């Protein structure tokens, strides 16, 4: 491991970080402007703004962990792994909810219970966000006690308990996302296979761009999930030596996700 | 005679439009501006109103 | 015999145009070049009377400046308590397509009309607690664009039939059918005098009509495009028209010439509603730019904007005491705007 | 607080009224709105019969989809101004009096029915509000078009018509001619299905079209477009 | 419009009952409804109120818990279950309708009422006179005195006036003590100095004979005045 590669990958990671920050800050500013304008916005736009604040939290946590684990300047409170883990769970739950919203709104299901639930979901959607936040807190509670215990030992066994807690906690939302994306792709493809007769000029094209957006979303976020799962294991990799390359890899994924959801924000395109 | 008829009504309407004593634009404009300033003070849309007096605030 | 009548008619048009040119001794721009401009006028959304689940087209103000009638495509005419945002009434329209609404001065009745070619007069004050459609008065062969009350027994309705009718509510028949507009009328503002009213037709023209005698007294040829909104200057000697041609023209009756034109280079989009403040110094008009650029009636320079809607401003009403302006937009959100201090 | 019993019960009444409005919206949202447009010469008043003056409502349902069609031919206004009421529909169902190529307007016979229909579809397919509001063409009187196609060609109204006067060819030629007014082929769609009096599959086509449009707007609001 | 009730009659002490109030000729579901208690020779007293949809249900402290009030909207009926009666409740119950929006006239229609006989903090509304000799054509003013100012910051003072014709249900005279009711001669009027109020009558024909009552409505413990009996 040379110094030149270290500084090059660190520069790559900081450019990724600044791009993430500016993208989510742009979404924050434009969404605040839209709110101050009408204060009435569709559910996906506020999913996007909640995901933007989640990206803020995750990225700021990654900044602090990175500089205080590489420079090791006053390693007392900068080990905010709890903050990063909690907000990674929160962003995972937000993204699973995003795919759930895609599955409910787009799909042509017309069941009476389904339709009433769909509307009440639209109306109670901010409260659905709050319920997702409560689920994140309840799910990090075992993680919270695990980190409390591992600090007490500091001040296998409980380490393995924390491993299992974090693993399951962030795999559950990924399972939800994977199921939703699989169902959405299946619905898109099955309606593609017979929508050729019903005209194709922007119909098939927009179905194809929806499938492409789902493909990029699935690839980026699922690969981020494998990345964070590997770093959950930790032992096979080495977070010590290949640190900056790993952080650049992870947050190149998060950059891709943020820019994809930026381009997929109806408020921005309408405003721009 | 339908075209002739409609021409007849149009001509009659125009002839009625001929017999009104219009007023030079300056006089009517001065009257309009006098009315504009006469109620200018008591017009919350233009001039400010006390916040307490504002029934909407 | 058409040719001779047309030639003589052209002769009278030339004569009246010569009169129009002769009467204009000085344009209003010269007179208002010395007046003190009001300045940057900013009004904030005091209340967004949300709750109207569809596209709002018409609003009107009660004569106490407290009750609002807002009509939209959900088949709903909602009567709102402006000071408290409370919904006083929710009238279930019979035809969901609506263009106009009105409030009786006594507050007992509300008018509501649209593409149904009928006007429904609803009686708010009933012994039973529900609002009942007091009278479904019809006869127009063409859609209705504006309805205005006179005395809770006569209502003036402008229709796409190139006509405006004075209906007697009790009898339910049209007493007078003002006819003469080439194109359909999309605007009607009864004068304060309650004797005359102006029709903004799509013939690119406006017309005075006295309500008793029945014939048009003055016709005004204006905008290149069709006139879509109207209001009456408070003095009763003038009125103001807006159009798809993004020009706001103020005419005065004793001088048929277009007294003033308010339009800027950057303005292209059409106008939908035009109203007045009590002093007549403002012409708050709702454009297609999703805003309400106000224009001074005299100095002909923009004084402020009332942006804040995400669609057309369909209806622009003003309080009877000049205390607030309502901007019922296609955004499904009635908004009250009151200037600060 | 500063809210008396009068004002408190007024707020309770306001809440009840809002609840009634949202309960009405419960039924309203389940129904999709279509505007039946086209020259009143023919075609407009027969597909309404196939779907089983003032604004005519047409409430018809197909497989949990409740369509409200609006017939407007009785409005009697040459210049199209009420059209901004319907801005927000999901299907402008335009009927083309296709078979009437040998027929001109009774008033001002120098004006052809087909050219009037073309001007109508140019005004409505490129209207400043009906930008992405997709359009379903029903090229009506396809039986009469098949019968008459060998008798009279399209040269009378079409100065540039060329090829064979066969039914399968002339129908496609006119279909392409009508779809040529599509300034943009991505924001909206001009669906096409020639219909006759006995064609019982038109309801299927209109349901399929509106299904495609609803999935389309759902994709757009979801940002996947 | 009709608001005939039922129930009443003789009740053994400690017993129970259930008043049914039948409503016809108006939209019940949009009308809140109150009960008013009239002791055999005493003045009126508020019992219990239910809003439209039964969102808010209020009771009098002298009857809280022992009574329950409900409204069957689809059948347009008002039910009142009477648990654990006592000597304080032998009275003449009336069934009043009320609507609540800007410009509304609450307590507009009063029902015929049914009487029940049982065998053997709030604002004070006082009518000092309680007996006034009158002659037709004379103008008479009745003053009712409130414990506090009945004026809200919203600009309204919430005083109601009712006329009880001899052997008849109360009839609204003026609501907000400034708004004449519907179907009432213009001679009646009202005006008050915030905490003391006067209902004025220009002329007093035989139709106007009876007992006048004043009512507070700011706070839900609605309290009836002693009224004034009319002597000719
Ligand atoms: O280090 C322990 C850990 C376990 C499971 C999940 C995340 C973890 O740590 C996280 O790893 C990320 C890797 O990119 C870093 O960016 C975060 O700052 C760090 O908290």
């Amino acid at each position: 491991i040379p110094i030149q590669l270290t500084v090059f990958f660190m520069i790559i990671y900081v450019l990724e970080s600044l791009t993430i920050i500016v993208q989510s800050s742009l979404i924050v500013a434009v969404l605040g402007r839209e709110w101050l304008q009408v204060r009435r916005l569709m559910p996906v736009d506020m999913i996007l703004i909640s995901l933007g604040i989640s990206r803020f939290c995750l990225q700021w946590a990654s900044m602090l962990n990175n500089f205080c684990s590489y420079f090791n300047l006053n390693y007392v409170l900068c080990n905010l792994t709890i903050t990063w883990e909690f907000f990674n769970i929160l962003t995972f739950w937000l993204n699973s909810l995003l795919t759930v919203f895609y599955c409910i709104k787009v799909s042509s299901f017309t069941h009476h219970i389904f339709l009433w639930l769909r509307w009440r979901i639209l109306r109670l959607f901010p409260w659905i966000l709050l319920g997702c936040l409560m689920i994140t807190c309840v799910t990090i509670i075992p993680s919270a006690i695990g980190n409390y215990i591992q600090i007490q030992l500091l001040t296998e066994n409980f380490h393995q308990y924390q491993f299992q807690a974090h693993t399951v906690a962030l795999v559950i939302p990924f399972i939800l996302f994977l199921a939703s994306t699989i169902f959405l792709m299946a619905s898109l493809t099955k309606q593609i296979q017979h929508h050729s007769t019903g005209h194709c000029n922007p119909s098939m094209k927009a179905r194809f761009t929806a499938l492409r957006s789902l493909a990029v979303l699935f690839i980026v976020f699922t690969s981020y999930f494998l990345t964070i799962l590997i770093t959950i294991i930790g032992t096979l990799f080495d977070k010590r030596c290949w640190l900056w390359v790993w952080e650049a890899f992870v947050y190149a994924f998060i950059l891709m996700h943020s820019t994809s959801l930026m381009l997929s924000s109806p408020t921005l395109k309408r405003i721009l | 005679t339908a075209s002739i008829a409609q021409a007849r009504k149009l001509v009659e309407q125009l002839k009625m439009e001929a017999n009104i004593d219009r007023i030079k634009v300056s006089k009517a404009a001065a009257d309009l501006m006098a009315y504009c300033e006469a109620h200018a003070k008591e017009d919350p849309l233009l001039t400010p109103v006390p916040a307490s007096e504002n029934p909407f605030r | 015999e058409l040719d001779q009548l047309r030639q003589e008619a052209e002769q009278l048009k030339n004569q009246i145009r010569d009169a129009r040119k002769a009467c204009a001794d000085a344009t209003l721009s010269q007179i208002t070049n010395n007046i003190d401009p009001v300045g940057r006028i900013q009004m904030r959304t005091r209340r967004t009377l949300r709750g109207h689940l569809a596209k709002i087209y018409a609003m009107h103000w009660g004569t106490d400046s407290r009750l609002l009638v807002s009509a939209s495509q959900d088949g709903k005419l909602i009567i709102w308590d402006s000071y408290t945002t409370n919904k006083v009434h929710a009238i279930p329209l019979r035809s969901s397509w609506v263009m106009t609404c009105a409030y009786a001065p006594s507050g007992n009745y509300v008018a509501c009309g649209g593409l149904d070619n009928i006007c429904s007069i609803y009686n708010l004050k009933t012994r039973e607690g529900n609002v009942r459609v007091s009278r479904e008065l019809a006869g127009h062969t063409g859609y209705l664009s504006c309805c205005r009350f006179l005395d809770d027994n006569q209502i003036v309705t402008s229709s796409g039939d190139t006509t405006c009718a004075l209906w007697d509510i009790e009898t339910g028949q049209q007493t007078t059918t003002f006819t003469g507009h080439t194109g359909d009328v999309m605007s009607l503002s009864l004068a304060p005098d309650t004797r005359l009213f102006v029709s903004g037709a799509c013939d690119a023209s406006a017309k005075l009509w006295d309500v008793r005698e029945g014939m048009c007294r003055q016709t005004f040829t204006g905008h290149e495009s069709d006139i879509n909104a109207i209001c009456f200057f408070p003095n009763g000697n003038a009125f103001a028209t807006g159009s798809d041609d993004a020009t706001c023209r103020l005419f005065d009756l004793r001088a048929d010439q277009e007294l003033m034109t308010y339009s800027h280079d950057n303005i292209i989009c059409g106008i939908t509603s035009v109203s007045f403040s009590k002093s007549g110094r403002l012409l708050l008009a709702g454009y297609d730019d999703f805003n309400c650029n106000v224009w001074d009636a005299l100095k002909a320079d923009r004084a402020g904007v009332l942006a804040g809607h995400d669609n057309r401003v369909s209806c622009l009403g003003v309080t009877d005491d000049g205390m607030a302006v309502a901007t019922g937009s296609w955004d499904s959100f009635l908004k009250i705007w009151n200037g600060s201090s | 607080c500063t809210l008396s019993a009068e004002d408190k019960a007024a707020v309770e009444r306001s809440k009840m009224i809002d609840r009634n409005l949202r309960e009405d919206g419960e039924k309203a949202a389940r129904e999709v709105k279509l505007l039946l447009l086209g020259a009143g010469e023919s075609g407009k008043s027969t597909i309404v019969k196939q779907m089983k003056t003032g604004i005519v409502e047409t409430h018809f349902t197909f497989k949990d989809l409740h369509f409200k069609m609006f017939d407007v031919g009785g409005q009697r206004s040459e210049r199209k101004k009420w059209i901004h009421c319907f801005e927000g529909v999901t299907a402008i169902i335009f009927c083309v009096a296709l078979s009437d190529y040998d027929l001109v307007l009774a008033e001002d016979e120098e004006m052809n029915r087909m050219h009037e229909s073309m001007k109508l579809f140019d005004s409505i397919c490129n209207n400043k509000w009906f930008t992405d509001t997709s359009i379903i063409l029903f090229l009506n009187k396809k039986d009469l078009f098949e019968e008459k196609i060998k008798k009279s060609p399209l040269t009378i109204c079409y100065p540039e018509y060329a090829g064979s006067n066969t039914y399968e060819e002339a129908a496609a030629y006119i279909q392409c001619q009508f779809e040529d007014l599509n300034k943009r082929k991505d924001t909206k769609e001009i669906y096409t299905h020639f219909t006759c009096a006995t064609d019982t599959q038109n309801v299927k086509f209109v349901f399929d079209a509106v299904t495609d449009i609803i999935i389309k707007e759902n994709l757009k609001d979801c940002g996947l477009f | 419009v009709q608001l005939v009730e039922s129930g009443g009659g003789l009740v053994q002490p400690g017993g129970s009952r259930k008043l049914s109030c039948s409503a016809s000729g108006f939209a019940f579901s949009s009308f809140g409804m109150h009960w008013v208690r009239q002791a055999p020779e005493k003045g009126l007293e508020w019992v219990a109120y239910i809003s439209s949809g039964s969102g808010t249900i209020y009771y009098a402290d002298t009857v809280k818990g022992r009574f329950t009030i409900s409204r069957d909207d689809p059948k347009n009926t008002l039910f009142l279950q009477m648990t654990s009666l006592r000597s304080e409740d032998t009275a003449m119950y009336y069934c009043v309708r009320s609507i609540y929006y800007y410009g509304s006239s609450p307590f507009d229609f009063w029902g015929q009422g049914t009487t029940l006989t049982v065998s053997s903090s709030d604002i004070v509304m006082t009518q000092a006179t309680s007996s006034v000799p009158v002659t037709p054509g004379e103008s008479v003013s009745i003053s009712c005195r409130s414990s506090k100012s009945l004026l809200h910051s919203n600009g309204n003072t919430y005083l109601y006036w009712f006329l009880q014709r001899p052997g008849q249900s109360p009839q609204l005279l003026i609501y907000r003590m400034s708004n004449l009711a519907s179907g009432v001669p213009d001679r009646f009027s009202g005006s008050g100095s915030g905490t003391a109020f006067t209902l004025t009558i220009s002329r007093l024909e035989a139709e106007d004979v009876g007992v006048y009552y004043c009512m507070q409505h700011l706070e839900y413990p609605l309290t009836f005045g002693a009224g004034t009996k009319l002597e000719l």
